[PDB]
């Protein structure tokens, strides 16, 4: 059984324009474990992005989140890219500061 | 509070070369404090809260022996399905265990469950009365009659209304601070104006602890549920969480709907609107 | 604490 995952992009605190703060990317409902998660400014890869310990929901299925420092802008657009088994093409969820 | 202890051990094979990724994690309530990964250098369970940290060699060492032990017996597992199941060995697939038990608030037990996964479907679990098997299927009755004839129910019920239950209270007591401290929701209303005569309200809360909650919109006072949406809710990255819910209105008409926040940290529950 | 007991399917 493969089931896809959930995505949801979001700022550990309400964005402000020029104040440091985390991006978080959290994927859920997977199955598989394998997944492969980057967070991207303007497209490109951030490199210094960490995340939790694999763990799992009561349909057995999996969760992790992925974070990073960032400092939101008028002009810098960010973004969760994912691949897994059941995307037959990678995912982009932008990151809206209104949700 | 009422609460838990949980332990979750996921193992995925490496055809192709060498063993299973092997990760374990340990949960008080909504509070991870251990963790293990079969690919980090310690090779050595690690704390992951303040309050498990002054716990002695002694507890380090067998905790370690244990999580070791723990994934040789994914291992075999991995292989032994892949037999039952008639399945080719050039596959990758999963096993998954939770364990754990609950007390209420007096802090003694109230249940204990032990079940295991493969490859993402039920394939055998401890009933409630920690005594009897559930086998999925045919494969599961084979283990279960394995596990009838070494008397593991036997030994996992004295595990979850003992051992489980009175480390669980230790832990408690060690982590005060945290542990028995819930954080209210912080809640507030956003507006989004979608043209001339509709707009979206979403309700937020942020930064609670633990993450259990309820968020419910009413119109005039009765529980709407049409042009609503709900999100998961999702860890903030501080041990605390967030969540929101959102509903389409006639402009001009924001008055009539108020969103209705329950949350274990409030007296009472908290009424909002715009 | 985890449990103290060994077994496989």
């Amino acid at each position: 059984i493969q089931r896809t995952p959930k995505i949801q992009v979001y700022s550990r605190h309400p964005a402000e324009n020029g104040k440091s703060n985390f991006l978080n990317c959290y994927v859920s409902g997977f199955h598989p474990s394998d997944i492969e998660v980057d967070l991207l400014k303007n497209g490109e890869r951030i490199e210094k992005v960490e995340h939790s310990d694999l763990s799992f929901s009561k349909d057995w299925s999996f969760y992790l989140l992925y974070y990073t420092e960032f400092t939101p802008t008028e002009k810098d657009e960010y973004a969760c890219r994912v691949n897994h088994v059941t995307l037959s093409q990678p995912k982009i969820v932008k990151w809206d500061r209104d949700m | 509070g009422s609460h838990s202890m949980r332990y979750f051990f996921t193992s995925v094979s490496r055809p192709g070369r060498g063993e299973p990724r092997f990760i374990a994690v340990g949960y008080v309530d909504d509070t991870q404090f251990v963790r293990f990964d079969s690919d980090a250098a310690s090779q050595r369970m690690e704390p992951r809260a303040p309050w498990i940290e002054q716990e002695g060699p002694e507890y380090w060492d067998g905790e370690t022996r244990k999580v070791k032990a723990h994934s040789q017996t994914h291992r075999v597992d991995l292989g032994t399905l892949r037999g039952y199941y008639n399945q080719s060995e050039a596959g990758s697939h999963t096993v998954q265990r939770m364990y754990g038990c609950d007390v209420g608030s007096d802090w003694r037990f109230l249940r204990g469950y032990h079940q295991y996964a493969y490859d993402g479907k039920d394939y055998i679990a401890l009933k409630e009365d920690l005594r009897s098997w559930t086998a999925a299927d045919m494969a599961a009755q084979t283990t279960k009659h394995k596990w009838e004839a070494a008397h593991v129910a036997e030994q996992l019920r004295a595990y979850l209304e003992g051992t489980c239950v009175e480390w669980l209270r230790r832990y408690l007591e060690n982590g005060k601070e945290t542990l028995q401290r819930t954080d209210a929701p912080k809640t507030h209303m956003t507006h989004h104006a979608v043209s001339d005569h509709e707009a979206t309200l979403r309700c937020w809360a942020l930064s609670f602890y633990p993450a259990e909650i309820t968020l419910t919109w009413q119109r005039d006072g009765e529980d709407q549920t049409q042009d609503t949406e709900l999100v998961e809710t999702r860890p903030a990255g501080d041990g605390t969480f967030q969540k929101w819910a959102a509903v389409v209105v006639p402009s001009g008409q924001e008055q009539r709907y108020t969103c209705h926040v329950q949350h274990e940290g409030l007296p009472k529950p908290l009424t909002l609107r715009w | 604490r985890q449990a103290s007991l060994s077994i496989s399917v």
